[PDB]
């Protein structure tokens, strides 16, 4: 089963609200394409029935694009590496 | 998002007192459905009863989800997804004649877009999705011869449909029903023909002999007789009734013809009659006329009271009866170019909306605002992009003063409601016709 | 031979930091190759990186089936063949939607006409071509640009056109109005009587404008809650079936200009038909005087007119020469309203516009100076260079080539004199013009 | 394996740009035919995977035309037997 997952925002503030909480053994990549902003997650070793949990809550503030990742790796716009969800929590949450 | 049940709206506040009571800061799907649960009461909170799901066991998996808790609680506001969820509730209404949502409706919405917090609680509390959505519809539900041919939609028994007891007053044109019993007795020119500038009335005779025949006076041979209504399937129900025939057939618009039975009433226009008998003679011979007089203008306002009750469905009417008095008054010699009941009718729907219409227009000189808005936010994305978080954030927490701002002069708009809410008077009706002449 | 990407543009001259690295002196396919897997970034590149091709295994194949290397360098051009594979990549993304080609592309555009180095390069390198075609596949997809909601599927599958979906992401124009045209919509919409609304005016004011009206406002938000929460669509074996998969989902209003299963389910519609044509509806009767009802839509004001043309000035801006003038567009429209005089006043307009929106990027391109004649003679030419050639008659053609290019580069220097006819005339615009146009209309 | 092949070039200059490079062991024979230039190469012993090889650059510079040979030796027009790439080479290339 995947461990790797791009969502698609509809508006930044979406993005905000998901920082707001526990990222968790989730390294997360964030990149800016067609005005919308995409966010790639990257679980290491979790069991399937861990990630297919946590990936549910992602969703209550995205959906999941079809998006093949390469295209923004190559086409998009890198805004937050790795610790993406971490940073927006850092300039934002009060 | 709009108006549902007390249960409704306050499970969706109890959503709230659980935002907090665990101290995030969007409420998502998980908390409405805390929140429906937590009433205990709704048809919703009745159901998770069911499935073995009390609040016990699931503000468990949750808190083992998610768990405190920054009090932040900086003026929360929904998680996209459980917006959706609300959408959706709204629709899973529509979809069952609902007028209004409520507690079920939501727990039916949280299903349907089953991406998300809530649908992982259950699907970790061991209950899939569907075993679910069936609970909710296990506890709501609905509401003859050669009727089986027939008795499609084509085309609606005016009959047994009026017999139980379903049917309201009808106001006449008294006398225009009495002459649609003339003809269809006779043995001469038979079958009715119901001419009049057209409506409304009209429909509204046939909705007569109906009424008529089953409760109860009525002559020559009549009783146990339906009025029914409305081409790869023509003739095909047509033949069962060449095998019993206790049916009068009401049209709207053809001539399949008297091969025998076929007792009908006529649907047509002071001249689109004449598009029959010219080409004669079944009409001078089977079908017969009788006009439509403009039903009496006292009778014409308490018409309408009746479907007052009915268009309240726009909000407004009820009332005012001050309010009709106008429309049909209006109407009779004021232009003047109808029917002396199908005219008032429109002349409230003008209004049967004109009024919500201006009721949720737009806020003062405050449009510069949006503009100014507009460019904060275009301002702060640019900048995210380029990172420049603070230097943006500062941006945000700026676009965010001029957010809240405006509301409280849209939501002061609420204050243009009152002013105009359910308020009717000729005032909104006459300006109506400023146009008309 | 255009515009690609950033890593397009790299790869591509990258070819020729390969051309010279080993002296050859035309880059053919081999080199665009190199240029790919050399670029080690580009979706290509990771491509290659798959397959088990780093630049390490093939150049190596590459030297040991041409190597060094005359450092000739002089002045190099492309292979036919490459020229070809370029031509390909650009197709190989109008097959994707990709408004801009890049390095896939250009790998795609490769394999498609497999006659050549690379090719051969792989063929040996034990990757037949279509493994690799395959790579490059599955690393690009979909989109799935709409966000949503099931009853959309059947419906907003066909055809056709979701209102609602281009006034949301707000990637819809003003439009002006008849503002208060857009509102006597919403009454004949917002009833149970005349539920469904009819526009008959020329048809001719673009009659089409107010419905994305309602699409605007419907949703942001003045309109009554009612009527929130709503869709606006437009427009034979696909019969009754998505129309079932309609009524079966209330929230739908539509678009016709030209059927009636009316009144029936939720089937709401807005009507545009000329000012007789509905004579000639209504005329059926009578769910016709019924359940739809018309509104009388006006020839714009003249002023409006003007704004309008702007709005989407900047968008004509595609066939190069707009914005402005705005001294331009004030005649075309009023001269519309009062000389000729057979359309509406938004219609006739920026169709002078047009006329002319097309009309001097033209007077650009014309034929050079009377040196019509010299390409002319140059052919005299070719032929005997040509027919001697094979005739030979060879320095009787080194010369005769000589003698040829002398002549070509005259052309073509005096045939790109001709951005001079440009810089007069592209995007230009002012008056004239127009009334050039005009008088060439009567 | 078949070891002779018929090439056609768009227009002549194509022909000149293969000969600026090295025939070898390759024998070849130029026509003129349909205002277009065929051009015809025959290898004398090497290994198919020698061959399939050598003609891929061939193609850089032409195409394989389905043109029967023989329609040629009859109907076509001879320009430079044999040593066809050589001679281009010694009136053409600087």
């Amino acid at each position: 089963q995947k461990l790797q997952f791009v969502l698609r925002f509809g508006d930044f503030e979406d993005v905000i609200s998901l920082s707001k909480l526990n990222v968790n053994g989730s390294k997360t990549t964030l990149y800016s394409f067609e005005n919308r902003y995409y966010l790639y997650v990257d679980f290491c070793n979790m069991t399937d029935e861990e990630v297919e949990n946590q990936l549910s809550i992602l969703l209550e503030y995205a959906t999941e694009s079809s998006i093949s990742i390469h295209r923004l790796e190559e086409y998009g716009k890198l805004i937050i590496s790795e610790h993406a969800l971490e940073t927006i929590k850092k300039h934002f949450a009060s | 998002f709009g108006r549902f049940t007390e249960r409704a709206q306050k499970v969706l506040a109890l959503a709230q007192e659980e935002a907090l009571r665990l101290g995030h800061n969007n409420i998502g799907t998980e908390h409405i459905l805390l929140g429906l649960v937590r009433e205990g009461e709704g048809i919703a909170a009745k159901a998770l009863q069911a499935l073995g799901l009390g609040s016990e066991k699931i503000q468990k998996e949750v808190e083992s989800l998610i768990g405190r808790g920054q009090e932040m609680s900086q003026t929360i506001h929904y998680t996209p997804r459980a917006k959706k969820v609300i959408e959706l509730s709204m629709d899973e209404a529509r979809k069952l004649g609902h007028s209004y949502v409520g507690t079920e409706h939501i727990l039916l919405g949280l299903i349907r877009e089953g991406e998300g917090v809530a649908a992982r609680v259950l699907n970790n509390l061991g209950v899939s999705l569907n075993k679910a959505r069936q609970q909710v519809l296990q506890l709501l539900g609905s509401n003859s011869n050669a009727n089986t041919p027939t008795l499609d939609s084509l085309a609606r028994d005016l009959t047994a449909i009026a017999k139980e007891d379903s049917l309201d007053p009808v106001i006449g044109r008294s006398k225009e029903i009495q002459r649609v019993i003339e003809v269809l007795s006779r043995r001469t020119k038979n079958n009715p023909v119901l001419i009049g500038e057209p409506g409304v009335g009209k429909t509204a005779i046939a909705e007569g002999l109906a009424q008529q025949i089953i409760n109860n006076e009525v002559p020559e041979i009549l009783r146990d007789k339906r009025v029914m209504t409305l081409e790869d399937r023509l003739k095909k129900v047509m033949d069962e009734i060449r095998q019993a025939g206790n049916i009068i057939l009401f049209i709207d618009a053809k001539p399949s013809l008297a091969r025998g039975e076929l007792q009908c009433i006529g649907a047509t226009t002071l001249d689109e009659y004449r598009k029959y008998i010219e080409k004669d003679a079944a009409l001078e011979r089977r079908f017969q006329p009788i006009q439509v007089d403009q039903p009496s203008v006292d009778e014409s306002i308490q018409i309408l009271q009746g479907l007052r009750d009915r268009y309240e469905a726009h909000h407004r009417v009820s009332i005012t009866d001050d309010a009709i008095e106008a429309a049909v008054k209006l109407s009779d010699r004021y232009i003047s170019d109808r029917f002396l009941p199908d005219k008032a009718i429109d002349l409230i729907d003008e209004a049967g909306s004109k009024v919500r219409l201006r009721s949720f227009t737009t806020p003062p000189n405050l449009k510069e605002l949006e503009q100014k808005l507009d460019e904060v936010r275009k301002e702060k994305d640019a900048a995210v992009q380029s990172q420049e978080f603070e230097k943006a954030a500062s941006l945000r927490d700026t676009e965010q003063r001029l957010r809240e701002q405006v509301e409280d002069t849209k939501k002061s708009w609420k204050e243009k409601q009152g002013q105009e809410n359910s308020e009717v008077t000729v005032d909104d009706i006459a300006m109506v016709v400023s146009s008309w002449t």
